[PDB]
């Protein structure tokens, strides 16, 4: 009965994967950290306990709880210990020792029935899983350990007369356990790792995950960049996540020129939007964006530059004339220095993000957004007009 | 089988929740009484003067008041015996049954109330400790090992002085009858706006009203074509050609979706 | 959010439009008359407009009139009226079969289906009983006509044959709508039930009973609409309540109150525009935009004249509305998406546009309904912000008093 | 009319109205193996005591003698009952609220299926 | 394209008459006017001769006549309640002759209280049903002018056998 189920699990687990290797079976079976979670449809009492089908199969790997000594010794040595992927990477990328101490779980794999993808089972599965760790599931009605082969038995058996047999059914626990039956392990965060694609990121973004890291070098086999996204469960300190998300956003903005110029404008815009949602998560005001100070503005831009922007807003200038200053504008807006006065539509944000940061030409974005070139430049012009009018208000 | 026990548990859950709402209805009806009572005199002299104004009518009203009050609170105590009995709050079934049978006097009625609250206190300690542990284990707080609920209740009961003042607060600004005359005569030792004599549970009363209110929201002939003619009509013949592609979803999926439309020990 | 009225009457609701025509000669000297921009010439009917739809190809629009009952077809590529065509009786509903304007079917009010081809009136056929809505199934070429009587008629364009009519349990079909992904038909009966039908077979997959707790009053399903996702489903009621259903579960995922107590005339799914989770629920007086997940109001369109139909140009931020006014209104919410290609320079004049902006945010209540709810004691309080002949209450506070009452 | 007489009438109406509703409530409970949630059982039982304590506050006041106008003893019992509802019961059921809603929903679906 | 020619019909004997001549102007009919309650909208029509016709496409107000007291007042129309020819006209608030509509009762109440000084007695007596309607705030009246043709919607408040019959039909 168990074997029939294991085949059904592997089918769902293996379906999505491009080319699965038999190691992962050993990986699931023996790894002490790893746990398996299966979403099942409602059970009909009339079915006579038939081995049900798995709709969504989740595998999680508990990670973290690293001593502050070990991280420092390894980090100075530059050596990465096996396992605990997300802690070690985030420790390196931010040089924070406190994160490595936190207890978390990485969602190694999520798979749904391909026939049933995109109808909300996958999302439902994550929502329950968070509630399992958060502590919502409780038993209201007022052991699952299996005795190991004792040393006495080992000594009293000879190789010739060994009777190797399946473990007797009374000893074995049930195959499927209700969540309330098994207590959870205390965790602060839930992490994921996946190649960045529009569909997957939209799925994770809807499930209230937050990006914290994005590998620069695309994976050779797939052409996708590894992305890591974190979530903090209710009742735990959320500050450390927000600091990373703010720090990442700044990192992403500058790197758009270097190696993420390929990303579609909408795709890149989503990554910033997902990170910003982390700020809204923190209802506190201790960490807030700072508006541009008049002294800061003068150092960034000369008064002639402000005049030159003003002329463009009045149409008295050619577009190429203001090509120099746009990237500085982009960082200030997406750094949120501009403040509540200046806000833009989704189309305008993509256009500004393109020219300012991706360094794409106006013609390319006209194609990429499927807009006429003339309309693109017009919408761009209204953006400068809002920025110019704002710089006037500060002065 | 596991389904049925869960379903039955829901019925008990519903029953307890309906029981909760019903008792609030009792509290709502009693609300005009508690306000009226806080308006009553505080002293013997005021009461006698209160009776002096209309001696005959007040005596009749007082006699009816005493009868209704005793009948009501005798009835409430009967329920508490049954309620704390039915729910296993009281373990001595024989003693509970005799109390229901016997008629009780006002002095006797107070004693059962003291007995009933005493039993609830012991049950209270066990229940909060049991569920607090269960919630702790479920959330991993057991693994971590935010005070126990029983402990929190003990601390708040320990701070009896603070919370007494909460009752004494005269938010409604009630003045009991002949209050000025009792104050002038020095008949009110406690006083010699916060009034010890006036009792105010309005904030508690409102919170109960809100919670009841929110729950309700949350739960809540052939001529002229009048006979249909199925002949071929030439002008509209082959007006449009059907698409060979068909529905974008595959047929079996479409058949599947419609079916569900509108809704070793393995386990 | 910013809502601009590109075209439409800009006079007081009390002032009718025809006098503005009389004022027009007097005000020719005024500069604003020169500066005002009309997007499409003659984008207007003599007295009123009934329905408005956009051809799938995206370059042509068609509209219907009150008197003389006529059929404009507008050419976006030329911003001009292409041809006006008169009819025998006023239109109740139509669809454009072809991708262009050439091919259409119009259910008039005299119980007659008229098939308009590009040249002219092709053929006129009559259904047994009065019609109320009309939908076309591209897969089977079978045109489905709602009717006052229980039976829902079927006409087959391929065979040129009336087929066996479907039989509904209840009498009166107010709207019909076909799910593109699945072919599910939803029929909006007069009673508070929506009956779903399988087209490949001829059966009743299920019937959904609409339940409103707030108001005990009877209500009629007036509109229905399937989202392109193939799973979600919208309903309107005659009490001004718009429901969003996931088809699988019977419970209404969200209930939103338009608050003016007026029948819902159309539901449009703004999935194509981007940020898919938005929806429009158009009333007699207001067309609100809100998000399908949270129920929060995004934008509102508050024309000065009654709305009869609303239409959204796909892939753009434009909206047309057929009104009881001489001109048909055009709105443009830039935040949703770019201006259409044919209105390439509409963004340029955004500042010159009118930029119209409480009324959508709150729930409207009449004086009588206040008495029914025993809220007279609050008259003059900051809770009751009186407007026109009625009082506004927060939607949440309305739900509270109604259940108590 | 004397102020006391009008007040005494007000009390008389309440005590009758409360008694009748109590009679209805006792019948339904008497009308009701099904095991109840202990936490909710305490919640109902505790607030029952709160009403009783309020009535003892009424009872103490109603006496013409008024030996204890402050009704300190009745106050303390109302104080004991009130704390349990606000500080003890409420935090726990909020933790348990999720599982509560799931079960009640489960029965209602089954009851819908049965009908 | 509407025509009133008798040629396209069958003869009394059942013979299918042939087309004699193309449609002519002196046998013209025009599209019907679906009068509805709403801001007064009227479209003129140039008919045969120099005469002119007004189509009441929309209208909210009309002169109504109380025959018993021989009075006429201009009142708002609330809605169509019953229409003898068809009920789907009753549903869409379509206004046409013989329709039974509900009109605001204010000016008639004012005239009554003014003329008779009541809310002597014998003259002030009025039909019980009419008095009940006044208490309601709306009166049942029948439209007596053809909205499609003249352009106005005047009528008279129901009374007597009219009122009994139509109240029964309602």
């Amino acid at each position: 009965v168990s074997e029939n189920f294991l085949e059904k699990m592997m089918a769902l687990y293996v379906s999505s994967h491009y080319k699965n290797s038999p190691n992962d079976l050993q990986l699931m079976s023996d790894a002490p950290a790893h746990k398996l979670f299966v979403l099942l449809p409602p059970i009909d009492p009339k079915d006579g306990g038939r081995i049900p089908d798995p709709l969504c199969v989740i595998q999680i790997a508990l990670e973290g709880e690293i001593s502050k000594e070990s991280v420092r010794n390894s980090l100075s040595r530059g050596q990465r210990a096996g396992g605990d992927l997300i802690p070690w990477l985030i420790s390196q990328q931010f040089q924070d020792e406190e994160f490595a101490s936190l207890s978390g779980a990485r969602i190694v794999r999520i798979a749904t029935n391909p026939e049933y993808a995109s109808m909300g089972y996958g999302s439902r599965a994550i929502e329950l899983l968070r509630d399992y760790f958060e502590g919502k599931f409780t038993d209201m009605s007022e052991d699952y350990s299996i005795k190991r082969v004792s040393d006495k038995e080992l000594a009293k058996t000879n190789l010739l007369k060994d009777d190797v047999k399946l473990r007797d059914a009374k000893t074995l626990p049930p195959l499927l356990l209700k969540l309330s039956e098994q207590p959870p392990h205390y965790l602060h965060y839930l992490g994921v790792s996946y190649g960045l694609t529009q569909s997957l990121h939209k799925f994770w973004k809807n499930n209230s995950f937050v990006p914290v890291y994005l590998r620069q070098t695309a994976n050779d086999l797939t052409g996708e960049h590894t992305c890591v996204m974190l979530n903090v469960l209710e009742g735990r300190e959320s500050n450390w996540l927000v600091e990373f998300a703010k720090d990442f956003r700044k990192r992403f903005l500058s790197l758009l020129s270097y190696d993420f110029h390929k990303f579609t404008a909408v795709q890149a815009l989503s990554v910033i939007e997902s990170s910003k949602k982390a700020q809204d998560l923190s209802d506190d005001e201790k960490h807030d964006n700072k508006e541009l100070t008049r002294t800061h503005l003068d150092d960034i831009f000369s008064p002639f530059d402000l005049k030159r922007l003003d002329s463009y807003s009045n149409n008295l200038l050619d577009y190429h004339v203001i090509g120099d200053m746009i990237p500085m504008l982009a960082l200030l807006y997406f750094g949120d220095k501009m403040g509540d006065s200046v806000k833009l539509s989704s189309v305008q944000s993509a256009i500004l993000l393109a020219i300012g940061l991706q360094r794409k030409n106006i013609d390319t974005i006209a194609k990429e957004l499927n807009l006429p070139s003339n309309q693109t430049i017009a919408m761009f012009a209204k953006i400068m007009r809002k920025m110019s009018q704002y710089f006037r208000q500060l002065l | 089988q596991s389904v049925q026990r869960d379903a039955s548990k829901g019925y008990s859950i519903l029953q307890q929740t309906k029981l909760f709402d019903n008792i609030i209805d009792l509290r709502i009806k009693l609300q005009k009484a508690v306000i009226a009572a806080n308006k009553l005199p505080l002293t013997t002299e005021s009461w006698e003067e209160a009776k002096m104004d209309d001696s005959e009518e007040t005596k009749r009203l007082l006699k009816e008041n005493e009868k209704l009050f005793n009948n009501l609170f005798n009835r409430l105590i009967n329920f508490r015996i049954k309620f704390q009995l039915g729910d296993h709050i009281t373990q001595n079934e024989e003693v509970a049954k005799h109390k229901l049978s016997k008629k009780r006097s006002l002095k006797e009625l107070y004693q059962e109330t003291n007995s009933l609250d005493s039993e609830l206190k012991e049950y209270r300690t066990a229940v909060l400790n049991k569920w607090s542990t269960k919630v702790s284990s479920a959330s991993g707080n057991a693994a971590l090992s935010n005070l126990p609920a029983d402990v929190q209740v003990e601390n708040q009961l320990s701070d009896m002085s603070r919370l007494m003042k909460r009752t004494k607060l005269n938010r409604r600004n009630i003045t009991p009858l002949y209050f000025q005359k009792d104050c002038a005569n020095g008949r009110l030792p406690e006083l010699i706006t916060e009034n010890p004599y006036v009792f105010d549970d309005e904030d508690f009363y409102r919170v109960l009203l809100n919670d009841l209110i929110d729950k309700k929201i949350s739960n809540a002939k052939a001529s002229k074509g009048r006979k249909l003619n199925y002949s071929v009509q030439d002008p509209i013949a082959n007006y449009e050609a059907p698409i060979t592609s068909g529905y974008k979803w595959s047929d079996d999926q479409i058949d599947e979706f419609f079916a569900g439309l509108l809704g070793i020990q393995i386990f | 959010v910013s809502v601009y009225q590109v075209s439409g009457t800009n006079v007081s609701r009390s002032l009718p439009d025809w006098i503005a025509k009389k004022r027009k000669r007097q005000l020719k000297n005024d500069l604003e008359y020169q500066n005002r921009v009309e997007l499409i010439q003659d984008f207007e009917f003599s007295e009123a407009s009934n329905k408005i739809k956009v051809s799938r190809d995206g370059q042509y629009c068609m509209a219907t009139g009150t008197y003389k009952p006529q059929i404009h077809v507008y050419d976006f590529a030329n911003l001009s009226l292409k041809f006006d065509r008169h009819t025998d009786a006023e239109n109740v509903d139509f669809t454009i079969l072809s991708d262009d304007w050439t091919k259409s079917v119009h259910l008039q009010n005299d119980r007659s289906i008229q098939f308009q081809n590009k040249g002219g009136l092709h053929y006129t056929t009559r259904i047994p009983k009065f019609g109320r809505s009309l939908v076309y199934n591209k897969v089977n070429c079978d045109l489905y006509v709602g009717a006052s009587g229980n039976e829902l008629y079927r006409l087959n364009l391929e065979k040129g044959r009336f087929l066996n009519p479907f039989k509904l349990d209840t009498e009166g079909v107010n709207h019909v709508s076909i799910n593109e992904v699945n072919g599910l038909l939803a029929a909006g009966t007069e009673t508070n039930v929506v009956e779903f039908w399988d087209p490949r077979s001829r059966s009743r997959v299920s019937k959904l009973y609409l339940e409103n707790n707030i108001d005990n009053r009877p209500f009629q399903v007036t509109t229905t609409s399937f989202r392109n996702d193939g799973l979600t489903f919208a309903c309107g009621t005659s009490n001004g309540y718009s429901y969003i259903y996931d088809l699988r579960t019977s419970e209404p995922s969200i209930i939103k109150d338009q608050g003016y107590g007026f029948d819902i005339k159309k539901i449009i799914w703004l999935d194509n525009v981007g940020t898919e989770n938005k929806i429009v629920t158009c009333d007699k007086r207001i067309a609100k935009i809100w998000d399908r997940l949270d129920g929060k109001a995004y934008a509102s369109m508050e024309p000065s004249v009654d709305i009869n139909d609303i239409e959204h140009v796909p892939g753009t931020g434009m909206f047309f509305t057929a009104n009881e006014s001489i001109p048909m209104h055009t709105y443009y919410i830039p935040s949703l998406g770019p201006s259409p290609r044919w209105c390439s320079f509409l963004d340029s004049i955004t500042e010159e546009l009118e930029e119209k902006p409480v009324y959508s945010n709150y729930r409207f209540i009449t004086r009588d309904d206040v008495k029914k709810l025993n809220l007279t004691h609050l008259v003059g309080s900051r809770v009751l912000r009186a407007y026109m002949h009625g009082f506004f209450i927060n939607t949440e506070l309305y739900d509270k008093v109604s259940l108590i009452a | 009319m004397s102020e006391l007489n009008a007040l005494l009438k007000d009390i008389n109406g309440s005590l009758t109205a409360t008694s009748e509703s109590l009679e209805r409530l006792s019948g339904i409970y008497s009308n009701s193996p099904a095991e109840k949630v202990s936490l909710l059982s305490l919640k109902n039982g505790s607030m029952l005591g709160y009403i009783n304590s309020l009535l003892m506050l009424i009872g103490n006041r109603l006496d013409d003698e008024c030996k204890d106008p402050s009704a300190m003893d009745a106050r303390e019992r109302s104080i004991q009952h009130r704390v349990v509802l606000e500080r003890g019961v409420k935090p726990l059921e909020k933790k348990l609220a999720y599982q509560l809603d799931k079960l009640t929903r489960a029965y209602v679906k089954m009851e819908k299926e049965y009908k | 394209g509407i025509s009133r020619d008798s040629r396209h019909k069958r003869s009394a004997t059942g013979a299918k008459r042939a087309q004699f001549r193309k449609k002519r102007k002196f046998e013209l009919g025009r599209q019907p006017a679906n009068t509805k309650i709403g801001a007064k909208r009227i479209h003129s029509v140039r008919t045969r001769g120099g005469n002119k016709k007004y189509r009441a496409l929309r209208i909210e107000t009309g002169n109504f006549s109380w025959a018993s007291e021989g009075i006429s007042k201009k009142t708002r129309i609330a809605g169509v309640v019953y229409h003898p020819s068809n009920n789907e006209l009753v549903r869409t608030n379509t206004l046409t002759k013989a329709a039974i509509v509900q009109i605001d009762a204010t000016p008639f109440r004012q005239w009554f209280e003014a003329h008779y000084g009541q809310t002597r007695a014998a003259s002030a007596k009025i039909e019980s049903s009419v008095e009940s309607q006044f208490s309601a705030g709306r009166l049942y009246a029948c439209i007596s002018s053809r909205p499609g043709q003249s352009g106005r919607c005047d009528g008279y408040i129901l009374e007597g056998e009219e009122l009994a019959f139509y109240l029964r039909r309602l």
